């Protein structure tokens, strides 16, 4: 994994030996070409995972996590270069310079060998973002929310720690690869109950979980563009991933535990999506609708089947690029009317008809349309929950209704009516945004064509 | 003789079968002076803003940000624990928790309880 | 007693809206032009025997208990106009009625297809925008302490002027585009 | 009661206003100025060349796969004579005549 | 589908309507003819003659503006702004 | 915007309540504010809770969508009184006597459903007779079990 | 060239619609008559219902005791 | 563009129904001012409509005939 | 139709059900009954591709009919004289279905009296 750290790393020489305005290309193509590269993590094989040394190794599950964020990055730097043309051009390195850091800490957290080093990354994460939220945000409460952003995560992940050093001192090893051979079973007791707590509530924490989500939809409506999209389509994926590689230490103990978790997300899943339905802002509404598929991405992985594990890896690559999507279509809006109320500009297909295409499709994709990879993994995970419990299919079914109430109402009240009047500043639709547009939806499209290279390690 | 409306939360009263709109005394006269009154001034205020040729951008409205603002960051401070909010909370909160979890659990016991016995029928399920 | 110019409605008013309603939903309740000329006289007869009622309070009276009568008897389902509200072609073309200042913002290629309208767009833009400072100062000496009573716009009291605030009621979309 | 005449006055003056703007949406003759610039073809690109290209897709990419292309077997009636081998099925058992 | 209304062709069909109405004379009524005062009409029968133009040219006037309609000339008018005539 | 034109807390003394009804631009008479009962609503006015269909469709409004003016005090609940949503328009048949009829309609046809189920019709004839004991072979039986024999005879 | 639109009086009819409505009409009754005829058995009844209280006891085989 | 309309003078209710409903308010004792409004309904072209059964027959002739014919010609050729 | 009347507004012991027929034996007031007899082989029947349903006790008429109807293609009335047949023989058939309620009608009438006489001597 040195072939893809070396040149992050060096993206930043060139960010900062670049010339007065060409920063932003440089870096867009530079991003691109590792993105390219990045491609060659798709040598899997069918029983072993491909390890590149005793610190990084990649499975089949890190590398569309991986191949994600690298394309992520261009898209993220193509986002944020509109608001930021007023900036100082040493602020605007430095920002450049903290979405490069931010994404060089999530691609060497995702091939960490050791849960040590994963947890470290896993942490390091959080200040670059904790930066941007609170430095290049707009509103006031952006202060309020590098509070709750960042108390909540540590007071989840500074007891899993502790866990993590007993098991340093107690089977000897952290490795992931060992520890697949030398795992035991987990007898019931308090003190593996209380293990099992400290090792998943960072992970409930960070997916979040109904009850302890108030932090997004916080830290999603005060923070830039950047920063939604680095919450909303990777930073929620990190407590997935976790979950899959701790869940293998956590057995038999888990078939009676995941109970009240299971619960709190089949019960907090409808009553996001009750919130999405009388949401008066569109950034609280993604957000929200982001807490809903990350709680069924949970109860995905609780249950621990096979194919409720692949309906949640491909639950996560289609909500990311989906919310990716949403969140730009809110940028562009908020860019050209200068507000977040839903009500105030209505009726943009008579003005935007290329936009409104692009607010279609979006809302397409977000309540999982056939053969998109949004339908496939929350179909596999149905089908697992029926496997489950044959009275779930309700908690699912009715849910559903509840995400094609929303979605297409937030299409509605954007897209459809009569137009305001006292608005005359619509502009026509840059060439970038409609570019960012069809990056975004273009692989997500062709995603359908060869799913099988973003269905977990158990293929 | 006739079947008198009854009014309904989802079913309002008709306009013309109020009685409280045919009352001509003085009061009511005079309060729609004034709700005409401030209604013309806040017209005059919007259509002057409105034709501006100058002027290219939203017209901000008051009651819209007052509306959101009310919605959504002054709910906490107008908050006072009582009996009335502890019981709605307690059956709105936990209430369908306890529900689901004790379905749930029944289900899967009784569920577990024929797979141990050979009972269930799982002749082809081989897909989980 | 929602009116733009006016507090509230008179007793004339309301007759007269309720003699309209009745006669609306007469026409709807029997098909034929015949039967509904019929029952249409019948009921300028009834309206017709109460005229000249100088009792006050009894006029209102009448007024009541006639609105209860058609509110017993009216159409389930009334016929309305295709373009009155409720109908079913209401508000249909709003998708294509695109505001002018849309024009603005056209390419300058594409702003070369249609060289005379947008001259004659420019002079209508001058004539605007050199017509503002003396409409709203018309309006501001106009208006009275306190602000407006009612929503009547006063019109041109002078020569070469126009009245004020005239842009987005003359270059209004048209009902059909 | 009737129009009251500085309403009214508005009005008419706002007509006047309306009828020019909708005097002044009319085209010249000149505009819009553009700027400058087989029978058989539907049946030939349109049917011809797709049944080529998928009889060659379902020849010699679909029918090599096994199980790809599974018919239903002809119907087999008494009376009738095989093809493959030349086997004569027998005629039925002779009637119990009802009518 | 939906052939243009003239000026003229709006004149003319409301004094049709009007020269059908058995309550006005036909011999003395003018285009600039107010209802009340030079014809003699009365309010029910403004009412009938509004309704009749409503279901005449199909399209319906609302009230506030029904009532302040009494004189030809000023139907023509309001008919010519309803339907964006003369363009 | 400033800071005293946005809500605040519940008011009690007379003359904050005419400051609040004049923020809310209407009159101190009809400014009647939500009860503080701690639900977090505060000083928001309570609007006589009627769907935007009710309001005058032929007004020149400034939205002429939502039937809405400008600088007009909003409902609590306008994102559920749209025209795209719950409508409380006057109905010409009372809510309970629709209820009802339809309440008893429905179970009055699963009551009669139920009792044609208990008697069903049926024309007067035998049971179906099938060759090759009720085709046991044609039904998916082993041909190793020979069948019980099942012999119809001519009537 | 097209029809002219008439006020208040009978539209004008081209004779081509009128010919080929009544064409149409006479062929929907020719291929009902023709059918009648021909068929004749699906409406009336394909074979006739034998009475089942005019069967006689020995072809039943009932016993008489 | 240009639509002339045809004489006003007409319209009279003569030998349609508005007459029978005159005659009714002349008994009652009222006036029907409507009336030649109306009259163009039921005078010209629009008078004298089919009725339900007349209806369902449109076309029935040419289709017994064609039938008859039909009928005729396969007895010929079935000899 | 007077059947339905005649169970369930009437008395239900005599009036015979549809649901299990026959209750009295084949050889009980019949001489040597004899047994229907099939044409149509199985083989014949299997790989004719026939539906289960119809393998009635005349399929015969519907293999002739289908060879008949594949065989006159594109003329597709020119053989409705097999279908006439294969209609009369499934006509036969529901005689004989209706033949044998009547007679397990009749069984049951005699049955009751047989009772009814046995309550009168007694
Ligand atoms: C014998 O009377 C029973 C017939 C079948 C059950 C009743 C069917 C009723 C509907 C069909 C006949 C309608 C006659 C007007």
């Amino acid at each position: 994994m040195l072939k893809y750290i070396i040149p992050t790393m060096m993206l930043m020489p060139l960010t900062w030996l670049s010339k007065n305005s060409m920063i932003w290309i440089n870096t867009t193509l530079h991003s691109l070409l590792i993105s390219l590269t990045s491609l060659l993590l798709l040598n899997q094989f069918g029983d072993n995972s491909l390890n590149f040394s005793l610190t990084f190794f990649s499975d089949s599950l890190s590398t569309p996590l991986l191949i994600l964020t690298m394309w992520l990055l261009p898209l993220m730097l193509m986002a944020s270069q509109h608001h930021l043309s007023k900036e100082n051009l040493a602020r605007k390195k430095l920002f450049i310079s903290m979405l490069i850091l931010l994404q060089l800490f999530l691609i060497m957290t995702f091939t960490a060998t050791e849960l040590i080093f994963f947890y470290i990354m896993f942490e390091a994460t959080l200040v670059p973002t904790l930066i941007i939220i609170t430095r290049w945000g707009n509103q006031t409460e952006r202060l309020n929310a590098g509070l709750y952003f960042l108390f909540y995560t540590l007071a989840g992940s500074l007891p899993l720690l502790v866990a993590l050093i007993y098991i340093q001192n107690t089977m000897g090893s952290l490795n992931f690869l060992i520890l697949q051979y030398w795992v035991q079973p987990m007898p019931n007791s308090w003190s593996n109950t209380f293990m099992w707590l400290a090792c998943m509530m960072a992970f409930m924490v960070k997916m979040p979980l109904y009850g302890l989500h108030l932090w997004l939809p916080k830290a999603h409506v005060e923070a830039p563009i950047a920063g939604s999209m680095v919450l909303a389509a990777i930073l929620l994926k990190l407590g997935g991933y976790g979950m899959m590689r701790i869940t293998l230490l956590l057995n038999p103990i888990t078939d009676f535990m995941a109970y009240p978790f299971i619960m709190l997300s089949l019960w907090g899943m409808i009553m996001t999506s009750s919130i999405c339905l009388r949401q008066t802002d569109l950034k609280s509404l993604i957000a929200y609708s982001s807490v809903s598929h990350m709680a069924l991405v949970i109860v995905a992985i609780l249950i621990q089947t096979p194919w409720s594990y692949m309906g949640a890896t491909a639950l996560m690559i289609a909500h990311g690029l989906t919310s990716s999507m949403l969140f730009c279509l809110a940028n562009s809006n908020y860019e050209r009317v200068h507000s977040r109320t839903m009500i105030l500009a209505r009726g943009l297909q008579t003005l935007l008809p290329l936009m409104a295409a692009w607010w279609l499709l979006a809302s397409l994709t977000n309540l999982a349309l056939p053969p998109s990879i949004n339908l496939i993994g929350e179909l596999f995970v149905v089908m697992s929950t029926f496997s489950w419990s044959n009275i779930t299919i309700i908690l699912m079914g009715l849910n559903m209704v509840i995400t094609a109430l929303y979605s297409l109402y937030m299409l509605i009240t954007t897209q459809r009516g009569k137009h305001t009047h006292h608005i005359n500043n619509i502009l026509p639709s840059f060439t970038r945004e409609n570019a960012l547009m069809s990056l975004h939806m273009l692989p997500l499209l062709l995603l359908s064509l060869n799913p099988k290279i973003i269905l977990g390690p158990l293929y | 003789s006739f079947p008198k409306y009854e009014p309904s939360r989802l079913a309002s009263l008709p306009t013309t079968l109020d009685p409280a709109e045919y009352d001509i005394s003085s009061e009511t006269r005079k309060a729609q002076a004034e709700r005409l009154a401030i209604r013309s001034r806040l017209k005059r205020e919007y259509q002057l803003q409105y034709n501006d040729p100058s002027r290219r951008g939203v017209v901000e409205d008051p009651a819209l940000i007052r509306w959101t603002c009310a919605r959504s960051a002054n709910v906490y401070p107008n908050f006072r624990p009582n009996t009335k909010t502890s019981l709605l909370g307690a059956l709105f909160g936990i209430g369908p928790l306890i529900f689901w979890y004790y379905v749930f659990k029944t289900d899967r016991d009784r569920k577990e309880k024929l797979i141990q016995e050979g009972k269930l029928d799982r002749t082809f399920n081989i897909s989980y | 007693a929602f009116l733009p110019s006016a507090a509230y409605l008179t007793h004339q008013q309301k007759v007269l809206q309720l003699y309209k309603r009745a006669l609306r939903h007469l026409e709807s309740r029997c098909v034929h032009r015949d039967k509904y000329r019929y029952f249409a006289c019948l009921l300028r007869a009834r309206f017709d025997e109460h005229k000249n009622e100088k009792d006050m309070v009894k006029a209102t009276q009448l007024l009541r208990e006639a609105e209860k009568e058609f509110w017993h008897g009216q159409h389930p389902q009334p016929y309305i106009f295709p373009e009155s509200p409720g109908g079913t072609s209401y508000e249909r073309y709003e998708c294509y009625k695109v505001p002018e200042w849309c024009l603005d913002d056209w390419h300058p290629s594409e702003k070369a297809m249609y060289p005379d309208y947008f001259a004659k767009r420019e002079q209508w833009k001058k004539l605007r925008r050199e017509s503002w400072e003396r409409e709203v100062k018309q309006l501001q000496e106009e208006t009275p302490v306190g602000g407006p009573r009612t929503e009547a716009l006063p019109p041109a009291r002078k020569q070469g002027d126009l009245p004020p605030l005239w842009w987005h009621i003359v270059t209004r979309p048209r009902e059909r585009p | 009661s009737g129009y009251t005449p500085d309403e009214k006055l508005r009005l008419q003056q706002l007509r006047e206003l309306r009828r020019r703007w909708l005097k002044d949406q009319e085209l010249s003759p000149r505009e819009p100025v553009l700027p400058p610039r087989r029978h058989s073809i539907f049946a030939f690109t349109h049917v011809l060349i797709p049944v080529w290209i998928i009889h060659y897709y379902l020849k010699y990419h679909v029918t090599t796969k096994p199980y790809t292309i599974v018919e239903k077997k002809p119907r087999i009636f008494p009376g009738d004579t095989i093809l493959e081998t030349g086997e004569v099925i027998p005629p039925m058992k002779e009637f119990p005549d009802q009518h | 589908d939906a052939p243009p209304l003239t000026l003229e062709g709006i004149k003319d069909r409301v004094l049709y309507v009007l020269k059908l109405y058995d309550k006005i004379d036909p011999e003395k009524l003018s285009v600039n003819s107010h209802f009340m005062k030079d014809l003699g009409l009365d309010s029910l029968d403004q009412v009938e003659i509004i309704m009749a133009m409503e279901d005449e040219f199909g399209f319906e006037i609302p009230d506030i503006d029904a009532e302040k309609l009494m004189c030809p000339q000023e139907i023509v008018d309001y008919i010519a702004d309803k339907k964006d005539v003369y363009e | 915007i400033t800071k005293d034109m946005l809500p605040g807390p519940y008011p009690k003394t007379p003359e904050e309540r005419a400051a609040a009804a004049k923020k809310y631009n209407m009159r101190v008479e009809d400014y009647e504010p939500y009860p503080d009962d701690g639900m977090g609503y505060g000083d928001y006015p309570k609007l006589p809770d009627r769907s935007q269909q009710e309001r005058d469709p032929w007004y020149d409004w400034d939205h002429p969508d939502l039937r809405l003016n400008w600088g007009e005090p909003m409902h609590w609940d306008l994102d559920m009184y749209i025209r795209n949503r719950v409508d409380t328009s006057p109905t010409p048949v009372n809510w309970n006597l629709m209820c009802k009829h339809l309440f008893g309609f429905v179970a009055f046809m699963l009551f009669m459903f139920w009792v044609g189920e208990t008697y069903p019709t049926y024309q007067p004839v035998g049971p179906k007779q099938y060759p090759y004991n009720n085709l046991y072979l044609e039904r998916g039986g082993d041909p190793n079990k020979e069948p019980e024999p099942v012999v119809h005879y001519e009537i | 060239a097209h029809i002219e639109p008439r006020y208040r009086q009978f539209p004008q009819l081209t004779r081509s619609q009128v010919i080929q409505a009544e064409f149409f009409s006479a062929t929907m009754w020719f291929w009902i008559l023709w059918r009648f005829w021909h068929d004749s058995d699906a409406v009336l009844g394909h074979f006739p219902y034998p009475d089942p209280s005019q069967w006689t006891d020995e072809e039943l085989g009932i016993p008489p005791d | 563009s240009k639509m002339e309309l045809p004489d006003y003078k007409q319209w009279k209710i003569e030998g349609t129904p508005l007459e029978t409903v005159q005659e009714k308010l002349a008994a009652r004792g009222l006036r029907d001012p409507w009336g030649r409004n109306e009259a163009w309904r039921y005078m010209g072209g629009f008078a004298n409509n089919v009725s339900f059964v007349g209806a369902l027959l449109k076309g029935f002739k040419w289709g017994f005939a064609a039938f008859v014919v039909a009928v005729g010609a396969e007895y010929y050729l079935e000899s | 139709g007077a059947h339905l009347a005649r169970r369930y507004l009437g008395d239900a012991s005599v009036e015979p059900e549809p649901l299990r027929m026959p209750t009295f034996p084949p050889d009980y007031g019949f001489p040597e009954r004899k047994e229907r007899e099939m044409v149509a082989t199985q083989q014949e029947m299997n790989d004719a591709q026939l539906v289960l349903q119809q393998r009635d006790y005349c399929a015969h008429y519907l293999i002739r009919f289908l060879k008949c109807k594949r065989d006159s293609f594109p003329n597709f009335l020119a053989c409705k004289h097999e279908q006439h047949d294969w209609d009369y023989c499934e006509h036969l058939d529901y005689v004989k279905r209706m033949k044998e309620f009547e007679r397990e009608r009749r069984l049951l009438q005699r049955k009751k009296r047989r009772e009814q006489r046995e309550a009168d001597m007694a």
